[PDB]
């Protein structure tokens, strides 16, 4: 997330990326993104064709020119903040000396070796990423003392204190939870919110020791004070160290990271390949040619040349150097591939922040990423030189390690791009810079239902500052455009969801190859899925949070369908329960929800009582009008006529708190005692975990003025006189009148005599009074209702929620809302990290290679995830389709029954007869979406009227509806005789 | 699809009908909404009877099945609208396991035993828990006044 | 012409709707004969809100149009 | 029949010391797992030297030794 320590240490930085080629600009793009303050590109080499397949800011136009420069102005456009700034001369000690960290993309061993001492001399980070092909490698040099401050990608623990006592342990228990198996003896701890113990808070951080039964202890507490209750307590993080060796030490000796041990093998073969290509290009100038065989020898016998010794000598390999891997990689260190590029600089860019913000543990000086499954299998034709050989054209980088055939299939292809939010964009500028769908008999599609925002476009490069209300999906057209001019991008604004299922439908399906989803939710991610497996589409599917990564690909009949987590699609939009809402918010999420809804409840239902209903066509006469006028009405304010006060006091919004907390907590501990119940008399527990207080007001604390602030505010803004925010001026008003309730107490409860109101004695004198305040409201100005939004700050909704969500919370004893629930929450969600978005996106960009390629097996495929904070990546081939069986009958998820109608449209016995003949299997229930069309229970009078009828006509008389003009199939599910609860038949396609 | 998976409950339970509950019936152009006679035991609902809605959202069994009381009855937790604030039915104590039958004798059970641990009329619980004796007077009179005639 | 009208509750029951009609008169007796408050749903297509000063012809009601309610409020 | 101890990752940087046994299945694995952490079964997943672990096959084929690390990935939902 966005912490201050780290982001003020992220502008004061300064990095340097050398060899700016496609992969230093993918790192420096994603630095200006994340947002480094200064950044010194260096590149006086001229550009080059072979540049125009990974480079991005790099066009057409700019060739035989400095690629620092040429790439000078877009850097400097995608973000103004950071300072790209172009360095011209040559990488000496007194310019490495000022940078914090420097990066040398795709620079010769010689000057890697160079700047990597010099820099390791001093101070400095040093990174050193290349990409040869198909294969990257990363090494990352931090200094022989480098501390982390935070080693993990999680908030600090807390947990409810339930109780303390004193003694030599000084032993305390907290409530059941999650946190009582995470807490560990050994660790350290804090205090901030305790009822209790008054000088315990802001004490030095202390240990403790974990006990049987989730006991726990602090120490030596009985020299301190009577505890009441106990609020929260924190975890404390501990920092780490790290001594990375030099890059000419760990050139010989390497330390790679890996999962597994064949992994890390694997990886010890590339690292040999790569120091072979080095010795080669030093021994002969010249990189190998495209698919060269002669140069391939060349290499491997360099490779068997480089010292056996140069390895471990305390764990021998178990076999010598792999030939086949060292030559493959050979033949494919042609060009430079557009994915490798943005996965590698993703990674790059995401070290240079760990070193910058001192955050996250670093990687341990060595990674390999190998992704040579995208080359054609072994039967099929391997690329020769004649067609690798570079023509001219802006892909000859990517034909120079696949081959002008899979350039021009690639070329000619129609794809489908849902969602371009994040990973659309990204999506979206891979497939421009591949060529995906940049001839004549190709395209694009691009279908996004959303508006640029402020906040969006905070982390994005396809969007500008400039295009804030313009459709998302037209904006990324228009830059996709601009990228490939050859592309040819539809940008459509009607979402995917069932509703729109007329305009994406047969004729739009059938003309498109593969489905690409960059979704930011879980069902429509599974209703693309469904539209994809009905009609047999590649599916490519991505998913960031925080630093994590998923990319996956989901081929027709080879692997697995995707299932959605069905819990977590149901809790995305699913309402909260009210018992806690009414009395008994457990936890600071519900005290949350509870602020939030009664907010809503309270506002935006008050704009329509004051004018609409009351106006049209009823009065105080309806279910109950004197509630709805209670609750918004008299908590801000007696009022009664028209306003001529300022909008914008303290009169108010302390009355409202005094009826928000202390009445409403008061009220209920008339409704019954905190610690008995009434009708229990003698309870199992006499008040189990429940003893709510009634809250005083405190001017000093910052909680208390800050919900005042922000109800002010809202309310000024909301009954539409110009608000001011009292932060300057009318807090210390607030702050000078510190007594207005005494004054005000007993009135402002109930009209003028009623101290408790009884049950309904407000009698006829209230009720007109509340008629005569409805008629005022309608005669006087429309109160306009709001909505939740995060970019508006004035609006005032973010912070008074929080503050009247940590008010209930500290009434009730529960612990204080942090900002790890808030971000859990769907609203108030943070973007997505420029450096998972790339990773993700190049991971896609290989899955497409892969589905373009054309008929492929399952091994070729691979589903990757990755967390960049823990430097834990995983490429794994998926599992085969599932396979169900019942009796005779088997599938899979992807296969479905297809029976004819014929020209006479056969009748609902027919298709039985057909059924239960042909697949062996007989149907018990036949559903229509959510119409019954044949059951077994069914009244065989039932049955005798609704079987001589026709499918198509059944289904018109129990829907109502009308076939569709150019329906082709109805889909239909059935069940079967004798069938569990769980077997899901494969969809019957009625072929009418 | 939750659909199937309604109609089986459905064809499951209509064959042994609880006792409470009668012409558990549903239509089949939406198969996906239950009508029922809910048959109270516990005076003075005993009288007569009242027709509930179930709903089964396209989610289920992972979204649970929203009831509403089609006719007017007089309960501390059951709102005028019909709404009811059934334990299980709440979103922190589903379960895909619960079924529609157990959930509709937990109903049948909060109907005869009225509940004031989770009052959705507070103001009427509060009325119950002083004089219920005014309160089996308002709950004779609601359901004389609303309540549908007891089938046989 | 014919104009995809559905509900939220799993039932579509297109209407006659033309784009000569006011859309205020249609969709007042659309919720007369659904019985559910208004105030409850916005009726909305192709994710556009729907205000009581709103004119339609500035974005183009589409034929077919993909109108539906969300559920709001918290009634109990 | 003998019992291990392995060690399983939450995602958000902590180790927890489950009890199973080599006859047990990834399913029984992943029960206890959200049991003790709190989430759904069908929102994670986990997974033991790089490969992923399918929930119908017994852990011993995985080749969990004692004082193994099965690292527990979350499906994202983030776009
Ligand atoms: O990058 P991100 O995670 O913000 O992605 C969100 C983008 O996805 C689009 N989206 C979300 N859901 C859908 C459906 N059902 N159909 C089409 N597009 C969809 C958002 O509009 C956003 O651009």
């Amino acid at each position: 997330v966005l912490g201050s320590p780290a982001m003020q240490r992220i502008q004061g930085a300064r990095v340097l990326v050398s060899g700016l080629q496609g992969l230093g600009a993918e790192v420096a793009k994603n630095l200006v993104l994340m947002g480094v303050g200064s950044l010194t590109l260096h590149d006086p080499h001229p550009t080059c064709w072979s540049d125009l397949a990974a480079q991005f800011l790099l066009s057409e136009q700019d060739l035989e020119r400095s690629r620092a420069e040429a790439s000078q102005e877009l850097l400097a456009q995608l973000n103004r903040a950071v300072q790209v700034v172009v360095h011209t001369g040559d990488i000496t000690e007194d310019l490495l000396l000022d940078f914090q960290v420097v990066v040398l993309t795709a620079a010769k061993l010689e000057e890697q070796l160079k700047v990597g001492t010099l820099c390791h001399k001093h101070g400095v980070c040093f990174l050193a990423a290349d990409t040869r092909g198909l294969v990257g490698q990363l090494f990352c040099d931090f200094g022989e003392d480098f501390t982390v401050q935070d080693p993990t990608e999680a908030e600090p623990l807390t947990a409810a204190i339930q109780h303390i006592s004193q003694g030599s342990p000084g032993i305390l228990t907290l409530r059941k939870g999650a946190n009582t198996h995470y807490f560990r003896d050994g660790d350290l701890v804090t205090f901030s919110g305790i009822e209790g113990m008054v000088e315990l808070n802001d004490c030095d951080p202390r240990s403790i020791h974990v006990r049987e039964d989730g006991s726990l202890e602090i120490g030596d507490t009985t020299t301190f004070s009577r505890y009441l209750r106990g609020g929260a307590i924190t975890e404390v993080k501990r920092p780490k160290t790290v001594r990375h060796k030099s890059l000419d030490t760990a050139l010989l000796q390497p330390h790679v990271v890996a999962q597994s041990s064949q992994e890390v093998h694997h990886a010890h073969c590339l690292h040999q390949a790569f120091c072979a290509l080095h010795k080669f290009q030093h021994l002969h100038g010249r990189p190998p040619q495209p698919w060269d065989p002669v140069d391939a020898e060349t290499v491997v016998g360099l490779a068997r040349d480089l010292e056996p010794l140069k390895r471990t000598e305390e764990e021998p390999l178990e076999e010598p150097l792999d030939e086949a891997l060292v030559r493959t990689v050979a033949l494919s260190s042609a060009g430079v591939l557009s994915p490798m590029v943005a996965m590698l600089g993703a990674v790059a860019a995401q070290e240079v922040l760990k070193a910058i913000s001192r955050k996250f543990m670093p990687l341990d000086q060595w990674l390999y990423f190998d992704a040579l499954d995208c080359l054609p299998e072994d039967g099929e034709l391997l690329p020769s030189p004649e067609d690798c050989a570079l023509r001219g054209s802006r892909y000859d980088g990517q034909i120079a390690v696949f081959g002008a055939g899979f350039q021009e299939k690639l070329r000619r292809q129609h794809y489908l791009l849902v969602g371009a939010g994040a990973i659309g964009c990204e999506l979206l500028k891979v497939f421009a810079l591949v060529g995906l769908g940049a001839g004549n008999s190709g395209g694009l599609t691009v279908v996004d239902m959303d508006h640029i925002e402020r906040s969006n476009l905070s982390r994005q490069f396809l969007f500008r500052s400039q295009d804030v209300g313009r459709p998302k999906a037209e904006v990324a057209a228009a830059a996709a455009r601009g990228l490939n001019p050859d592309l040819q991008v539809i940008p459509l604004t009607y979402p995917l969801d069932p509703t729109t299922e007329h305009i994406y439908g047969d004729n739009f399906f059938s003309r498109v190859d593969g489905v690409a989803a960059a979704l930011d939710s879980f069902q429509a991610r599974r209703y693309v899925a469904a539209r994809c497996t009905h009609y047999l589409k590649p599916l490519l599917e991505a998913g960031t949070s925080g630093t994590w990564g998923s990319a996956t690909v989901f081929m027709p009949h080879v692997t697995e369908a995707y299932r959605a987590p069905a819990s977590a699609a149901a809790s995305e939009d699913a309402p909260y329960p009210v018992c806690t809402v009414r009395y008994f918010p457990s936890t600071a999420e519900h005290t949350l929800q509870w602020a939030r809804h009664e907010f809503e409840e309270l506002f935006r239902l008050s704009a329509e009582t004051i004018n609409h209903h009351q106006q049209a066509h009823t009065s105080l006469a309806d279910m109950d009008e004197p509630q709805t006028l209670t609750l918004l009405k008299p908590v801000l304010g007696v009022l009664r006529v028209r306003p001529q006060n300022w909008q914008d006091c303290v009169a108010w919004a302390l009355g409202h708190w005094k009826l928000c907390f202390h009445y409403g907590i008061k009220q209920l501990l008339r409704h019954f005692p905190p610690n008995k119940v009434l009708e229990d008399g003698t309870p199992f527990w006499s008040g189990p975990k429940q003893c709510p207080q009634p809250l005083e007001f405190d001017t000093n604390q910052d909680t208390h003025l800050l919900y005042v602030l922000a109800a002010a505010n809202l309310y000024a803004q909301m009954h539409g006189l110009p608000g001011s925010q009292d932060w300057t001026a009318l807090r210390e008003l607030l702050k000078l009148l510190p007594q207005p309730d005494p004054q005000q107490m007993a009135p402002i409860f109930a009209s003028n005599l009623e101290l408790a109101s009884a049950s309904a004695e407000f009698g006829p004198e209230q009720q007109k009074e509340l008629n005569k305040a409805l008629e005022v409201w309608s005669v006087g100005p429309p109160l306009k209702p709001l909505m939740f939004e995060k970019d508006d700050d004035s609006n005032f909704h973010v912070d008074f929620v929080v503050a009247a969500a940590s008010l209930r919370c500290q009434n009730y004893g529960i612990p204080p809302v942090n900002r790890a629930q808030s971000k859990r929450i769907v609203g108030q969600i943070i973007p997505a990290i420029a450096t998972t978005t790339a990773a993700v996106a190049g991971l896609l960009g290989l899955e497409l290679y892969k589905v373009v390629s054309g008929p492929r097996p399952r091994s070729a495929f691979r589903h990757s995830y990755l967390h960049l904070a823990e430097n834990y990546l995983i490429r794994y081939m998926p599992f085969a389709p599932a396979i169900q069986t019942f009796h005779h009958l088997k599938w899979t998820s992807w296969d479905r029954l297809k029976v004819p109608a014929g020209q006479p449209e056969r009748t609902l016995e027919s298709l039985l007869a057909h059924l239960q003949e042909q697949h062996g299997l007989r149907v018990r229930i036949l559903l229509h979406g959510s119409a019954l069309l044949y059951a077994a229970g069914w009244s065989p009078e039932k049955q005798a009227q609704h079987l001589p009828l026709r499918v198509t006509e059944l289904v018109q008389q129990l829907t109502g509806q009308a076939p569709a003009p150019g329906q082709r199939v109805l889909v239909l599910e059935l069940s079967c005789e004798g069938d569990d609860e769980d077997t899901a038949f494969p969809p019957l396609h009625y072929e009418l | 699809m939750a659909s199937m998976r309604v109609v089986k409950e459905l064809e499951d339970l209509q064959k042994k009908p609880p006792p409470y509950l009668r012409n558990l019936s549903s239509d089949d152009a939406n198969v996906l909404v239950w009508h029922a006679l809910l048959l109270p035991d516990q005076p003075p609902y005993h009288l007569k009877a009242f027709n509930l809605r179930i709903s089964f959202p396209p989610e289920y069994p992972f979204k649970p099945p929203m009831i509403k009381f089609t006719t007017k009855i007089y309960h501390p937790n059951v709102d005028e609208n019909g709404q009811i604030c059934l334990p299980i039915i709440s979103s922190e104590n589903w379960k895909p396991s619960t079924k529609t039958s157990q959930v509709l004798e937990a109903l049948n059970v909060l109907v005869n035993r009225p509940n004031i641990r989770e009052p959705k009329r507070m103001d009427l619980a509060d009325l119950l828990t002083q004089n219920p004796e005014l309160f089996r007077k308002n709950a004779e009179e609601f359901t004389l006044r609303f309540g549908v005639d007891r089938p046989s | 012409l014919s104009i995809l009208v559905r509900n939220n509750k799993g039932r579509s029951s297109t209407y006659e709707v033309r784009l000569t009609q006011t859309v205020a008169h249609l969709k007042q007796q659309v919720s007369g004969l659904e019985g559910v408050q208004d105030d409850l749903f916005w009726l909305t297509f192709e994710g556009k809100p729907l205000e009581d000063q709103l004119p339609l012809g500035e974005y183009g009601l589409k034929p077919l149009s993909t109108v539906f309610m969300n559920l709001r409020l918290r009634g109990g």
